[PDB]
Protein backbone atom coordinates (compact mmCIF):
# COMPACT_ATOMS: atom_id res chain seq x y z
CA UNK A 1 0.00 0.00 0.00
CA UNK A 2 1.86 3.21 -1.26
CA UNK A 3 0.20 6.85 0.56
CA UNK A 4 -2.23 5.26 3.25
CA UNK A 5 -1.09 4.69 6.94
CA UNK A 6 -1.09 1.56 9.54
CA UNK A 7 -4.01 0.45 9.82
CA UNK A 8 -4.34 0.46 14.37
CA UNK A 9 -3.95 -3.59 15.84
CA UNK A 10 -7.75 -5.16 15.43
CA UNK A 11 -8.99 -2.46 13.21
CA UNK A 12 -8.75 -4.73 9.87
CA UNK A 13 -9.95 -8.11 11.24
CA UNK A 14 -10.93 -9.55 8.11
CA UNK A 15 -7.28 -9.07 6.65
CA UNK A 16 -5.96 -12.43 5.93
CA UNK A 17 -2.36 -12.70 5.31
CA UNK A 18 -1.16 -15.79 3.35
CA UNK A 19 1.80 -17.51 2.69
CA UNK A 20 3.72 -20.28 0.76
CA UNK A 21 6.64 -22.06 2.40
CA UNK A 22 6.58 -19.19 5.04
CA UNK A 23 7.22 -16.62 2.89
CA UNK A 24 4.85 -13.34 2.03
CA UNK A 25 2.08 -14.34 -0.90
CA UNK A 26 -0.54 -12.32 -0.49
CA UNK A 27 -3.18 -11.00 1.21
CA UNK A 28 -7.45 -11.95 1.17
CA UNK A 29 -10.94 -11.40 2.89
CA UNK A 30 -12.03 -13.72 5.65
CA UNK A 31 -15.95 -13.97 5.06
CA UNK A 32 -16.92 -16.64 8.10
CA UNK A 33 -14.95 -19.20 10.35
CA UNK A 34 -13.82 -21.57 7.20
CA UNK A 35 -14.02 -19.19 3.91
CA UNK A 36 -11.30 -16.89 2.71
CA UNK A 37 -11.95 -14.74 -0.38
CA UNK A 38 -8.31 -14.20 -2.73
CA UNK A 39 -7.12 -13.24 -6.05
CA UNK A 40 -6.93 -15.98 -8.85
CA UNK A 41 -3.66 -14.94 -10.04
CA UNK A 42 -2.24 -15.54 -6.49
CA UNK A 43 -2.00 -19.19 -7.54
CA UNK A 44 -0.58 -18.73 -11.14
CA UNK A 45 3.00 -19.87 -9.67
CA UNK A 46 2.15 -22.42 -6.89
CA UNK A 47 3.66 -25.92 -7.04
CA UNK A 48 3.95 -26.56 -2.91
CA UNK A 49 -0.17 -26.59 -2.83
CA UNK A 50 0.40 -28.02 0.08
CA UNK A 51 2.44 -25.34 2.00
CA UNK A 52 -0.07 -22.94 1.64
CA UNK A 53 -0.69 -20.93 5.07
CA UNK A 54 -4.05 -18.36 5.79
CA UNK A 55 -3.17 -16.38 8.79
CA UNK A 56 -5.80 -14.61 10.65
CA UNK A 57 -4.83 -11.74 13.29
CA UNK A 58 -2.29 -10.59 11.97
CA UNK A 59 -0.57 -7.03 12.48
CA UNK A 60 2.95 -7.22 12.69
CA UNK A 61 5.22 -9.53 10.71
CA UNK A 62 8.23 -9.10 13.00
CA UNK A 63 6.76 -10.45 16.03
CA UNK A 64 4.39 -12.94 17.70
CA UNK A 65 1.48 -11.36 20.33
CA UNK A 66 -0.47 -14.48 20.52
CA UNK A 67 -3.50 -13.13 18.56
CA UNK A 68 -2.14 -14.79 15.46
CA UNK A 69 -4.17 -17.64 13.98
CA UNK A 70 -2.75 -20.27 10.98
CA UNK A 71 -4.49 -22.48 9.20
CA UNK A 72 -3.75 -24.64 6.11
CA UNK A 73 -5.32 -24.27 2.96
CA UNK A 74 -7.50 -27.16 2.15
CA UNK A 75 -9.21 -25.99 -1.49
CA UNK A 76 -8.43 -23.17 -3.57
CA UNK A 77 -11.56 -22.53 -6.11
CA UNK A 78 -10.86 -20.59 -9.27
CA UNK A 79 -13.89 -19.63 -12.01
CA UNK A 80 -13.53 -21.66 -15.11
CA UNK A 81 -13.30 -18.16 -16.77
CA UNK A 82 -10.15 -17.13 -15.33
CA UNK A 83 -7.13 -17.29 -17.27
CA UNK A 84 -3.72 -17.91 -15.80
CA UNK A 85 -1.23 -14.49 -16.85
CA UNK A 86 -4.82 -12.35 -17.34
CA UNK A 87 -6.44 -10.20 -15.55
CA UNK A 88 -10.64 -11.32 -15.76
CA UNK A 89 -12.48 -13.04 -13.37
CA UNK A 90 -9.67 -12.64 -10.74
CA UNK A 91 -11.05 -14.47 -7.61
CA UNK A 92 -10.14 -17.73 -5.55
CA UNK A 93 -12.44 -18.90 -2.68
CA UNK A 94 -10.29 -20.41 -0.09
CA UNK A 95 -11.39 -23.37 2.29
CA UNK A 96 -9.91 -23.39 5.64
CA UNK A 97 -8.65 -26.75 7.09
CA UNK A 98 -10.03 -26.07 9.99
CA UNK A 99 -12.30 -23.21 11.45
CA UNK A 100 -10.16 -19.73 12.69
CA UNK A 101 -11.80 -19.19 15.73
CA UNK A 102 -13.70 -15.56 15.98
CA UNK A 103 -12.08 -13.17 18.65
CA UNK A 104 -11.50 -9.39 18.77
CA UNK A 105 -8.22 -9.55 16.30
CA UNK A 106 -9.81 -12.33 13.47
CA UNK A 107 -14.17 -11.13 12.47
CA UNK A 108 -15.28 -11.61 9.22
CA UNK A 109 -16.18 -9.30 6.57
CA UNK A 110 -20.03 -9.37 5.50
CA UNK A 111 -20.09 -10.65 1.83
CA UNK A 112 -23.33 -8.81 1.12
CA UNK A 113 -25.99 -9.99 -1.31
CA UNK A 114 -26.01 -8.96 -5.21
CA UNK A 115 -28.96 -6.56 -5.49
CA UNK A 116 -27.51 -4.14 -2.28
CA UNK A 117 -24.08 -4.25 -3.74
CA UNK A 118 -25.05 -3.03 -7.40
CA UNK A 119 -28.16 -0.94 -6.15
CA UNK A 120 -26.27 0.25 -2.97
CA UNK A 121 -22.28 -0.35 -1.76
CA UNK A 122 -21.58 0.42 -5.42
CA UNK A 123 -22.25 4.32 -5.10
CA UNK A 124 -20.19 4.48 -1.89
CA UNK A 125 -17.76 6.55 -3.35
CA UNK A 126 -14.76 5.59 -0.76
CA UNK A 127 -13.49 2.55 0.63
CA UNK A 128 -10.15 0.49 2.16
CA UNK A 129 -8.18 -0.87 0.37
CA UNK A 130 -5.00 -2.89 3.50
CA UNK A 131 -2.38 -5.16 3.27
CA UNK A 132 1.49 -6.07 3.39
CA UNK A 133 2.23 -4.92 0.53
CA UNK A 134 5.29 -2.53 -1.25
CA UNK A 135 5.46 0.95 0.67
CA UNK A 136 6.64 2.67 -2.92
CA UNK A 137 7.08 1.02 -6.30
CA UNK A 138 10.17 -0.77 -6.30
CA UNK A 139 10.06 -0.53 -2.32
CA UNK A 140 10.63 -2.62 0.07
CA UNK A 141 7.28 -4.17 1.33
CA UNK A 142 5.60 -3.54 4.84
CA UNK A 143 5.83 -4.86 8.56
CA UNK A 144 2.54 -3.48 9.74
CA UNK A 145 -0.64 -4.18 8.05
CA UNK A 146 -1.20 -0.95 5.49
CA UNK A 147 -4.53 0.36 4.83
CA UNK A 148 -5.70 3.32 2.45
CA UNK A 149 -9.24 4.98 1.43
CA UNK A 150 -9.58 4.92 -2.17
CA UNK A 151 -12.43 6.34 -4.20
CA UNK A 152 -14.49 4.18 -6.80
CA UNK A 153 -15.08 5.30 -10.55
CA UNK A 154 -17.07 4.68 -12.80
CA UNK A 155 -15.83 2.34 -15.75
CA UNK A 156 -16.54 5.57 -18.51
CA UNK A 157 -14.61 7.26 -16.11
CA UNK A 158 -11.69 5.75 -15.19
CA UNK A 159 -10.91 4.97 -19.44
CA UNK A 160 -11.23 8.84 -20.04
CA UNK A 161 -8.97 9.83 -17.07
CA UNK A 162 -6.62 7.12 -17.77
CA UNK A 163 -3.19 8.03 -19.82
CA UNK A 164 -0.70 4.93 -21.21
CA UNK A 165 -5.91 -4.63 -21.06
CA UNK A 166 -9.79 -3.84 -20.53
CA UNK A 167 -11.68 -2.56 -17.91
CA UNK A 168 -14.00 -5.17 -17.75
CA UNK A 169 -17.70 -5.35 -16.25
CA UNK A 170 -15.88 -8.30 -13.63
CA UNK A 171 -13.70 -5.24 -12.90
CA UNK A 172 -13.91 -1.45 -11.41
CA UNK A 173 -11.06 1.15 -10.90
CA UNK A 174 -10.53 2.72 -7.99
CA UNK A 175 -7.81 4.70 -6.29
CA UNK A 176 -5.97 8.45 -7.85
CA UNK A 177 -4.20 9.17 -11.24
CA UNK A 178 -1.62 11.32 -9.64
CA UNK A 179 0.91 8.63 -8.17
CA UNK A 180 0.68 9.28 -4.82
CA UNK A 181 -2.15 6.98 -3.39
CA UNK A 182 -2.54 2.47 -4.31
CA UNK A 183 -2.66 -0.58 -3.62
CA UNK A 184 0.46 -2.52 -4.90
CA UNK A 185 1.32 -6.40 -6.11
CA UNK A 186 1.73 -7.54 -2.48
CA UNK A 187 -1.73 -6.22 -1.49
CA UNK A 188 -2.93 -8.56 -4.13
CA UNK A 189 -6.19 -10.96 -2.93
CA UNK A 190 -6.80 -8.30 -0.08
CA UNK A 191 -9.70 -6.49 0.68
CA UNK A 192 -11.43 -3.09 -0.98
CA UNK A 193 -14.02 -2.68 1.77
CA UNK A 194 -16.84 -0.58 2.06
CA UNK A 195 -18.82 0.90 5.04
CA UNK A 196 -22.77 1.45 5.05
CA UNK A 197 -24.96 2.09 7.91
CA UNK A 198 -22.49 0.98 10.66
CA UNK A 199 -21.39 -1.71 8.77
CA UNK A 200 -18.40 -3.07 6.21
CA UNK A 201 -19.17 -5.01 3.56
CA UNK A 202 -16.41 -7.08 0.54
CA UNK A 203 -16.87 -5.17 -2.91
CA UNK A 204 -13.58 -5.67 -4.11
CA UNK A 205 -10.40 -7.12 -4.57
CA UNK A 206 -6.52 -6.02 -4.78
CA UNK A 207 -6.20 -7.52 -8.68
CA UNK A 208 -4.29 -5.58 -11.32
CA UNK A 209 -2.40 -2.18 -12.64
CA UNK A 210 1.00 -0.67 -13.76
CA UNK A 211 3.62 -0.90 -11.24
CA UNK A 212 2.08 0.81 -8.31
CA UNK A 213 0.78 4.13 -7.60
CA UNK A 214 2.02 5.11 -11.29
CA UNK A 215 0.89 8.48 -12.33
CA UNK A 216 -2.12 8.08 -15.19
CA UNK A 217 -3.41 5.01 -13.62
CA UNK A 218 -6.22 3.67 -11.23
CA UNK A 219 -5.84 0.51 -9.35
CA UNK A 220 -8.14 -2.09 -10.83
CA UNK A 221 -10.30 -4.67 -8.40
CA UNK A 222 -12.30 -7.61 -9.01
CA UNK A 223 -15.50 -6.88 -8.66
CA UNK A 224 -16.87 -9.20 -6.57
CA UNK A 225 -20.58 -8.40 -6.72
CA UNK A 226 -20.48 -10.46 -10.32
CA UNK A 227 -19.61 -13.63 -7.88
CA UNK A 228 -22.24 -13.76 -5.33
CA UNK A 229 -24.28 -16.43 -6.51
CA UNK A 230 -21.04 -18.27 -7.36
CA UNK A 231 -19.45 -17.78 -3.94
CA UNK A 232 -22.51 -18.86 -2.00
CA UNK A 233 -23.49 -22.07 -4.12
CA UNK A 234 -19.49 -23.39 -3.34
CA UNK A 235 -19.86 -22.51 0.12
CA UNK A 236 -22.72 -24.79 0.37
CA UNK A 237 -20.60 -27.46 -1.57
CA UNK A 238 -18.91 -31.29 0.47
CA UNK A 239 -14.58 -30.30 -0.10
CA UNK A 240 -13.31 -32.30 -3.05
CA UNK A 241 -10.19 -34.36 -3.06
CA UNK A 242 -7.20 -32.15 -4.59
CA UNK A 243 -6.26 -28.69 -3.28
CA UNK A 244 -7.01 -26.71 -6.68
CA UNK A 245 -10.75 -26.69 -8.45
CA UNK A 246 -11.56 -25.10 -11.29
CA UNK A 247 -15.54 -24.62 -11.03
CA UNK A 248 -17.37 -23.54 -13.76
CA UNK A 249 -18.56 -19.67 -14.29
CA UNK A 250 -21.33 -18.69 -14.12
CA UNK B 1 -39.43 0.64 -3.27
CA UNK B 2 -35.63 -1.09 -2.61
CA UNK B 3 -33.70 0.54 -5.50
CA UNK B 4 -34.35 4.18 -3.75
CA UNK B 5 -32.01 4.58 -0.92
CA UNK B 6 -32.22 0.82 -0.55
CA UNK B 7 -35.83 0.71 0.61
CA UNK B 8 -35.08 2.43 3.97
CA UNK B 9 -33.23 -0.95 5.09
CA UNK B 10 -30.10 -1.16 7.04
CA UNK B 11 -29.28 -4.09 5.13
CA UNK B 12 -30.85 -6.49 2.62
CA UNK B 13 -34.16 -5.22 0.79
CA UNK B 14 -36.74 -7.58 -0.99
CA UNK B 15 -39.28 -6.04 -3.57
CA UNK B 16 -42.84 -7.38 -3.34
CA UNK B 17 -46.13 -7.55 -5.72
CA UNK B 18 -46.81 -3.59 -5.55
CA UNK B 19 -45.76 -1.14 -2.62
CA UNK B 20 -44.45 -3.82 -0.11
CA UNK B 21 -40.93 -3.94 0.82
CA UNK B 22 -39.45 -6.52 3.46
CA UNK B 23 -36.20 -5.76 4.61
CA UNK B 24 -33.51 -8.68 6.17
CA UNK B 25 -29.77 -9.14 7.72
CA UNK B 26 -27.07 -11.11 6.87
CA UNK B 27 -26.63 -13.88 9.20
CA UNK B 28 -25.63 -13.57 12.98
CA UNK B 29 -28.59 -10.39 13.40
CA UNK B 30 -31.91 -9.69 13.32
CA UNK B 31 -34.82 -7.69 11.77
CA UNK B 32 -36.33 -4.84 14.92
CA UNK B 33 -39.75 -4.26 15.12
CA UNK B 34 -39.04 -0.72 12.92
CA UNK B 35 -38.52 -3.55 10.11
CA UNK B 36 -35.44 -2.08 9.10
CA UNK B 37 -33.01 -1.97 11.69
CA UNK B 38 -30.26 -4.86 12.02
CA UNK B 39 -29.12 -5.56 15.54
CA UNK B 40 -26.06 -8.57 16.05
CA UNK B 41 -26.97 -11.91 17.60
CA UNK B 42 -23.94 -13.01 18.19
CA UNK B 43 -20.86 -12.21 19.98
CA UNK B 44 -18.53 -11.20 16.62
CA UNK B 45 -20.99 -10.42 13.99
CA UNK B 46 -19.52 -9.85 10.19
CA UNK B 47 -18.42 -6.27 9.70
CA UNK B 48 -18.33 -5.13 12.90
CA UNK B 49 -14.90 -4.16 14.56
CA UNK B 50 -14.57 -5.29 18.52
CA UNK B 51 -12.16 -2.90 19.57
CA UNK B 52 -14.55 0.20 17.96
CA UNK B 53 -17.47 -1.04 19.10
CA UNK B 54 -16.29 -1.79 22.55
CA UNK B 55 -14.97 2.08 22.41
C1 LIG C 1 2.87 -8.48 -11.19
N1 LIG C 1 2.08 -9.22 -10.21
C2 LIG C 1 2.56 -10.57 -9.83
C3 LIG C 1 1.80 -11.69 -10.50
C4 LIG C 1 1.01 -11.42 -11.61
C5 LIG C 1 0.29 -12.41 -12.27
C6 LIG C 1 0.39 -13.73 -11.83
C7 LIG C 1 1.17 -14.04 -10.74
C8 LIG C 1 1.86 -13.04 -10.07
S1 LIG C 1 2.67 -13.54 -8.58
O1 LIG C 1 3.78 -12.66 -8.29
O2 LIG C 1 2.92 -14.95 -8.65
C9 LIG C 1 1.40 -13.27 -7.34
C10 LIG C 1 1.63 -12.45 -6.14
C11 LIG C 1 1.54 -13.91 -6.02
N2 LIG C 1 -0.58 -12.07 -13.32
C12 LIG C 1 -0.46 -11.03 -14.19
O3 LIG C 1 0.60 -10.45 -14.41
C13 LIG C 1 -1.77 -10.53 -14.74
C14 LIG C 1 -2.50 -9.70 -13.67
C15 LIG C 1 -1.64 -8.55 -13.21
C16 LIG C 1 -1.30 -7.53 -14.09
C17 LIG C 1 -0.47 -6.50 -13.69
C18 LIG C 1 0.03 -6.47 -12.40
C19 LIG C 1 -0.30 -7.46 -11.49
C20 LIG C 1 -1.14 -8.50 -11.91
C21 LIG C 1 0.27 -7.44 -10.08
N3 LIG C 1 -0.70 -7.07 -9.08
C22 LIG C 1 -1.14 -5.76 -8.86
C23 LIG C 1 -2.25 -5.56 -8.05
C24 LIG C 1 -2.75 -4.30 -7.85
C25 LIG C 1 -2.13 -3.16 -8.43
C26 LIG C 1 -2.56 -1.79 -8.22
N4 LIG C 1 -3.68 -1.49 -7.54
N5 LIG C 1 -1.85 -0.73 -8.77
C27 LIG C 1 -0.77 -1.00 -9.52
C28 LIG C 1 -0.31 -2.25 -9.79
C29 LIG C 1 -0.97 -3.37 -9.23
C30 LIG C 1 -0.50 -4.69 -9.44
C31 LIG C 1 0.91 -8.78 -9.69
O4 LIG C 1 0.31 -9.45 -8.86
CA1 LIG D 1 2.61 -10.79 14.39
Amino acid sequence: IVGGKVCPKGECPWQVLLLVNGAQLCGGTLINTIWVVSAAHCFDKIKNWRNLIAVLGEHDLSEHDGDEQSRRVAQVIIPSTYVPGTTNHDIALLRLHQPVVLTDHVVPLCLPERTFSERTLAFVRFSLVSGWGQLLDRGATALELMVLNVPRLMTQDCLQQSRKPNITEYMFCAGYSDGSKDSCKGDSGGPHATHYRGTWYLTGIVSWGQGCATVGHFGVYTRVSQYIEWLQKLMRSEPRPGVLLRAPFP
Amino acid sequence: ICVNENGGCEQYCSDHTGTKRSCRCHEGYSLLADGVSCTPTVEYPCGKIPILEKR
